[PDB]
């Protein structure tokens, strides 16, 4: 009855572990273990949540533990203790195995392979805390317990890949506690959090684990951004090592999205634009991914107004993301029309929301782009145009001031005009017919090379999974 | 976090905060690595200035920074500059990363400087700090008390010193057998890891010193070294140890091993040295090998099982009046009946042999000498009704009996050389009749065999006179006979003459004969055969390109060097000369006898390309390479190649399968019985092409060869050494497609597999079971079977030295050497 | 609720047991679903999505309007006032 329910959950987990244990006894590998490990983690996340708070505890007790079973149980005491299903028949077993962590063998200590087992019991305690949706001291206790265990000995390739996924949860739970209710010791412990993450990346370099390296790089970028330590992250992004070989496509989505943030801050709007489109196309359409997409789209609108490119109105309408994106929709219309008065209203109306996402800093730089976009519209509309007419339209000062705006603005080439100060007009330089110039030559070359690069990626990838299947016995 | 407070300290102008800065940066160098790498040149300026005693500390920072960047090369330079403060991180549970890259870097430097001179331990190209961290790593292995780890890094680092210390200290004689065990493991790894001769020679010859200190040990291990280097001084010194013991049984045992493994030239001079040491004449007969032939003869006389209904069946299916058909059956039965002088083929087929004529009746006369191979005492007696002096009826018999007499006496025919030479000198002053050309033809192949590996410049001169006649078929044979005598000499005069006479003639037969004999002459010199390869490959002639491929093959035979195989692969695809494409692919097999595991994967490609000649050489590559233990894959790749439309591939594919599975059981792999019926099925059918019926029938005789008592031993497992006889036979055998008589040379690749026990006082799935069965002595035993046999704990015959576990003659000690015991009579004894 | 063309990523990616945890982690990292936080945060519900006909619910196609001010009242005033000048010319 009650023993049956905890026993069933345990038996699911055992088959998944046993599968990997067999695989790493032949020869440790990276990718074949992970696909199984990801499937197990889903089942554990769903069973911890839905089925009582003591179904983790049964497992933890059931296997041999250094001191983890007692640290697990502590967490459960606080939220109404459990004591049930820890008597023999939940502790008189070590759960079907052939002989490599089987009951008879382990107790006898003809072998002991707590190696794999310890890393999985860590995976449970992280999942279980985010399920509870709780933070306080329990976070601290999770931080303290697992980190030196993993640092008092080197890990095998399989075990390093379990412990990369624990680091993300440690980091996430620390950062949420600051956001629920800021504290003063959260600040000093953040230096500690900061130290371990970078030290980890060195540790993973020696084991030559591709998937372990990538996931830590994603963490360092995120950690700098919420601390706002962009200076240190600017040195980091020009000195990376990221592989895209074995990484999951969630990791790749995240990586590109982080770059777009730092770049936008450094006043690169052209590189930021390329990478934010990369991040979105990797990500799913699902409501699973919903919140990742909103922050991404907030940044994506912002980059375009920083360029002078001005997002589509369709883009808000085809998504059902309208209400989240409502403040960027009012900025889009404002910059396009040239109306500073419309713009100033938008940034006062929605100040609070923008400042939450910490995208308000990026938004104030847009008060400039109204003025510069306004001069580009006026140079399109009239080839030659008096200085005074600009002052009326955009609600600016003297003509001398307007002269200065254009002199600066054509250093980037935004207006693409030039001022005559003895003829008293502004004369734009565009009169297209660049197909009579040598320009398209340059362009076609680039598209051809872009095609060549997709061909190459096709070649290496097409045959590598083919090769696994043909080698593998299935006849 | 930020590194910014830390930069300010360096910049601050007081001495004191500059000393403290290096300490502070270094603590968290794994946290702020990307930050401090930009400003790593500030820290280099503090290294220059001599107002710091933390110069060593400043250098140490640089190492950790460059590892995290990605360049491991730069970190080790500056770790070595730091001097100390790098011996504390060799056992942490966090950072050993900088240290491990030092162990790698010394191995790279070690290879480069060893080749110039063995000493490189006093060069300034090697930092003194670098030597220390390497040394202490190998010491840590010894603290854990496994020497396999310690020896393994020493092999890479080209150290003579450390490998010398480990074996020196593993001698203490608390188990003599265990002391040898550790030397065996390294000897194997030396061969398979070090493909550089200089370093490998030094290690082998050094290993000898440890073996010879012990008073009791396995002396097979001493002999392994001697055979790889072929120094007659180490050979002599090894026998000298056994002469202080005055022990007959050992000396006889290792002499049996040595003749098969080492070269014929090694034996010819070695016995002379031993004669003047003073020995018993028994050992010196055994080193010539005449006793050794007799022991093998006896094994085959007693245990041979032949198929007389098969002899009838081939006879019915393939006609004696049909000359191609008659060649197949003559060859096929001869291999089956091989290894004992039996006359059953002659009497049964007494009218059938005479119906042929031309070179087919020449093939038939020499197949008698395949059956009667060996039997030295009786060699002349069974050949005498054919030999000139009572033969004048046919010129094919007169010459082809001399060829067949050459097979009987191959590698033992020093006296025979004189007799055959009279005949040749007579005929080399003439241009000959067509009577004389055929007669002289078979004299020339024959004397090649008798005088093989003798280094007779008398014979080289003798046959040089025939080449100069310009006789059509006699000159092709003369060229072949020269190559067989002067095997493994690398003489320059001989090389020069044959290569040039190719241009002198327009005859394709002759030109071809020189090209492939030049391969024999450059056997086993490897890159000192290089000058020839360049000349032959650059030649405009297709024939010299045909032979150039075979020159690579024999030169690097039994060594899988990357260079040799590269050249052969390229030649094959890029040429459009049918003969050449075939030859280059056959040559690969010789080079890759060392690693026969890889051959099926490499040549899977080549069988994929659907060109016939290319496919022909690929079947031959599988057959030669894998001629030992059977591979399921090797079989599968050949199997549709017995189905191809081109019939020349069909011939090769079945012959290759027969070389691969020579005497295995159909309970030892159940594909043996199936494949045997597949050959039979083609022959049964008469609706197929004659090319196909020829291919299956010749293959059938190879498959049943010895009466199923012998197997091909490319590389012996008695010492893990290449066999000269096996290589020579096979390359001659691949010429059968261009001259059928040469098939008979495959007999030299048959080496009899048996354990023959001998009294040492007058010389008379998952196979293993814990429940034994008894096996008689002098019955057929395979290389794979041998490892499961172990002399009984209470046994009346026990070997003097723990058993080698592979086929050959092993001397036993008899506890009662004078009480009666039933004996198996020796062929030697039966006669006299 | 889908970012760019709704069908273009609905066919591009679909669920797997393997991916499902990582996706949930992505939305948690930003900290919320960020479409149900926003009504509480402002303490209102939409009326400024009712700015234009196309904004509210996409049941039309795009016009490229963004204020939707009738342009008939201004074009009518130009027409009559111009005629009178010509009448008084």
């Amino acid at each position: 009855l009650h023993h049956s329910e905890k026993k069933y959950a345990e038996e699911d987990q055992v088959q998944e572990l046993l599968k990997v244990l067999n695989e790493i006894s032949k020869t440790t590998l990276t990718l074949d273990p992970r696909y199984i490990w990801r499937s197990l983690k889903d089942l554990s996340s769903l069973r911890n949540q839905e089925l009582l708070n003591a179904e983790t505890l049964c497992f933890t007790v059931n296997v041999l533990y250094p001191d983890s079973s007692s640290f697990k149980k502590n967490l459960l005491k606080f939220i109404t203790s459990n004591h049930k299903s820890s008597v023999p028949g939940s502790a008189e077993l070590r759960n079907s195995y052939p002989a490599s962590f089987y009951s008879v063998n382990t107790e006898k200590k003809t072998i002991e392979v707590t190696a794999e087992i310890n890393c999985f019991m860590h995976l449970l305690v992280q999942l279980f805390l985010w399920d509870s949706k709780e933070l306080e001291q329990l976070v601290e206790f999770n931080r303290k317990v697992v980190i030196p265990n993993l640092l008092c000995y080197y890990n095998l390739r399989s075990l390093n890949l379990i412990n990369a996924k624990l680091w993300f949860y440690i980091y996430l739970s620390h950062e949420t506690l600051a956001r629920s209710s800021e504290e003063i010791n959260s600040d000093n412990q953040n230096i500690i959090l900061r130290s371990t993450m970078m030290k980890f990346l060195k540790i993973a370099s020696l084991k030559h684990d591709n998937e372990t390296k990538a996931m830590l790089i994603n963490l360092i970028l995120r950690d700098f951004l919420n601390n706002g330590e962009v200076d240190s992250a600017s040195d980091f992004i020009s000195k990376l090592e990221y592989p895209h070989t074995d990484v999951s496509s969630s990791l790749e989505a995240r990586y590109f999205f982080y770059l777009s943030k730092i770049n936008a801050i450094q006043l690169d709007y052209s590189t930021a634009n390329e990478y934010i489109i990369a991040a979105i196309r990797k990500a799913p359409h699902n409501s699973k991914s919903l919140g990742f997409l909103q922050q991404s789209n907030k940044l994506h609108c912002c980059i375009q107004l920083l360029m002078g490119d001005i997002p589509e109105l369709s883009f808000f309408h085809q998504s059902n993301m309208q209400k989240s994106l409502l403040p960027y929709y009012h900025l889009t219309k404002a910059v396009k029309l040239g109306d500073l008065k419309k713009f100033t209203s938008t940034i006062t109306k929605y100040k609070q929301l923008l400042l939450k996402d910490d995208t308000y800093q990026l938004c104030v730089r847009l008060r400039s782009n109204v003025i510069k976009t306004g001069i580009r519209i006026i140079s399109l509309t009239y080839k030659k145009i008096s200085l005074r007419d600009i002052c009326l339209k955009l609600n600016l000062d003297s003509e001398q001031t307007v002269e200065y705006m254009v002199s600066r603005a054509i250093r980037d080439g935004v207006i693409e005009a030039k001022i005559n100060h003895e003829d008293g007009f502004i004369e734009t330089t565009e009169l297209l017919n660049i197909y009579d110039s040598e320009d398209p030559q340059q362009v076609f070359d680039e598209r051809i090379k872009f095609a060549n690069q997709l061909h190459d990626e096709y070649l290496v990838s097409m045959r590598y999974p083919e090769d696994k299947k043909t080698q593998q016995n299935e006849k | 976090t930020t590194a910014a407070p830390l930069l300010a300290l360096l910049r601050e102008n007081q001495d004191s905060v500059k000393t403290y800065a290096l300490e502070s940066i270094n603590n968290v160098v794994d946290q702020l690595w990307s930050e401090i790498s930009n400003e790593l040149p500030d820290i280099e300026a503090l290294y220059d200035d001599d107002t710091f005693s933390d110069r060593e500390m400043a250098a140490l920072i640089a190492s950790k920074v460059y590892y995290n960047l990605g360049e491991y090369e730069s970190a080790v330079k500056y770790a070595l500059a730091a001097k100390d403060r790098f011996d504390i991180d060799e056992k942490s549970q966090f950072v050993e990363t900088i240290v491990s890259k030092s162990i790698e870097m010394y191995v790279q430097e070690a290879s480069k400087q060893y080749t110039k001179d063995e000493q490189f331990y006093t060069k300034d190209i090697i930092d003194p700090k670098l030597t220390s961290i390497f040394e202490r790593m190998i010491e840590k292995c010894l603290k854990a008390s496994e020497l396999k780890l310690a020896l393994g890094i020493a092999l890479e680092g080209y150290r003579l010193d450390i490998i010398e210390s480990a074996l020196k200290s593993k001698l203490d004689q608390d188990s003599t057998s265990e002391n040898v065990k550790i030397i065996n493991y390294l000897l194997t790894l030396a061969i398979t890891t070090v493909t550089n001769s200089k370093f490998r020679s030094s290690i082998l010859r050094k290993s000898f010193d440890f073996l010879m200190n012990m008073p009791n040990c396995d002396y097979l291990t001493l002999n392994k070294v001697v055979v790889n280097l072929n120094d007659a001084g180490l050979a002599l010194q090894l026998f000298k140890k056994l002469k202080e013991e005055n022990d007959e049984g050992l000396s006889a045992q290792i002499a049996f091993d040595l003749v098969s493994s080492a070269s014929q030239q090694l034996l010819e001079i070695l016995v002379t040295e031993l004669t003047a040491q003073g020995y018993d004449p028994a050992l010196l007969n055994i080193l010539s090998g005449l006793p050794t032939c007799d022991y093998y003869n006896t094994f085959l006389l007693n245990n041979k099982n032949i198929d007389i209904g098969l002899l009838n069946k081939s006879k019915s299916s393939l006609d004696g009046k049909f000359s191609l058909f008659h060649t197949a059956v003559s060859v096929a039965n001869g291999f089956m009946h091989a290894g004992t002088t039996d006359n059953s083929f002659i009497k049964a087929n007494l009218p059938w042999l005479g119906k042929a004529q031309n070179w087919a009746k020449f093939t038939a006369t020499a197949s008698l000498g395949v059956i009667h191979k060996g039997n030295l005492l009786e060699g002349k007696k069974v050949m005498a009704p054919y030999l000139p002096g009572s033969r004048a009826s046919s010129r094919f018999i007169k010459g082809g009996s001399l060829y067949g007499l050459g097979l009987i006496y191959a590698g033992f025919g020093r006296d025979t050389t004189d007799y055959l030479k009279n005949i040749i000198v007579e005929n080399s002053g003439t241009s000959g009749d067509e009577d004389v050309d055929v007669l002289l033809h078979g004299a020339s192949l024959g004397i090649g065999l008798a005088a093989m590996g003798s280094a007779n410049i008398e014979v080289y001169e003798a046959l040089k006179e025939v080449l100069y006649n310009d006789s059509a078929t006699s000159g092709e044979a003369a060229a072949l006979g020269m190559g067989l005598c002067m095997l493994g000499t690398g003489k320059p005069e001989a090389i020069h003459d044959m290569f040039t006479y190719s241009q002198e003639t327009q005859h394709g037969n002759i030109t071809r004969g020189l090209a492939v004999g030049l391969a024999l002459i450059n056997y086993g010199r490897q890159e000192l055969a290089d000058d020839l390869i360049t000349k032959m490959l650059a030649s405009d002639e297709s024939l010299l390109r045909y032979g150039g491929a075979f020159t690579i093959a024999l030169a690097y035979a039994g060594t899988g060097n990357n260079s040799a195989v590269k050249r052969l692969l390229h030649v094959a695809v890029s040429d459009s000369n049918d003969d050449v494409r075939r030859a280059a692919v056959i040559a690969l097999g010789f080079v890759l006898l060392r690693d026969y595991t890889t051959v099926p994967r490499i040549v899977q490609l080549l069988s994929k390309s659907h060109n016939a000649h290319v496919r022909c050489g690929t079947a031959f590559a599988l057959g030669i390479a894998c001629a030992g233990k059977g591979l399921q894959s090797a079989i599968d790749v050949l199997d549709p190649l017995t189905k191809d439309p081109v019939d020349f591939v069909r011939q090769a594919a079945m012959i290759a399968l027969s070389m691969i599975l020579i005497q295995q059981t159909e309970k030892l792999n159940p594909q043996v019985a199936d494949i045997n019926k597949n050959f039979l099925s083609v022959i049964t059918n008469k609706h197929q092409e004659g090319l196909a019926k020829f291919g299956a029938c010749v293959a059938q005789g190879i498959m049943n060869a010895g009466g199923r008592n012998v197997t091909i031993q490319l590389e012996n497992a008695d010492t893990g050494t290449l066999d000269t006889k096996s290589v020579v036979g096979l390359v001659m055998f691949s010429q059968f497609w261009y001259w059928f008589p040469l098939a008979h040379f495959l007999s030299l690749s048959f080496t009899p597999t048996t354990v023959i026990g001998i009294r040492g006082s007058d010389q008379a799935k998952n196979k293993y079971s814990s429940k034994p069965y008894k096996v008689d002595n002098m019955t057929r035993i395979l290389p794979q079977q041998s490892r499961y046999i172990s002399f009984i704990k209470d046994d009346r015959f026990v070997p003097v030295r723990k058993f080698k576990g592979n086929n050959g003659v092993v001397v036993l000690r008899d506890r009662e050497p004078k009480e009666p015991v039933a004996l198996i009579e020796t062929v030697r004894q039966m006669k006299d | 609720m889908s970012t760019d063309v709704a069908a273009a990523q609905a066919q591009s990616k679909i669920d797997l047991t393997k991916k499902k945890n990582e996706e949930i982690n992505k939305k948690s990292l930003e900290e919320d679903d960020e479409f149900e936080d926003f009504p509480i945060d402002t303490w209102a519900n939409g009326e400024t999505i009712k700015s234009n006909a196309v904004t509210q619910t996409n049941i039309w196609e795009e016009n490229w309007d963004d204020v939707e001010v009738d342009d008939d009242f201004t074009n009518e005033l130009k027409a009559e006032l111009d005629r009178y000048k010509r009448e008084n010319q």
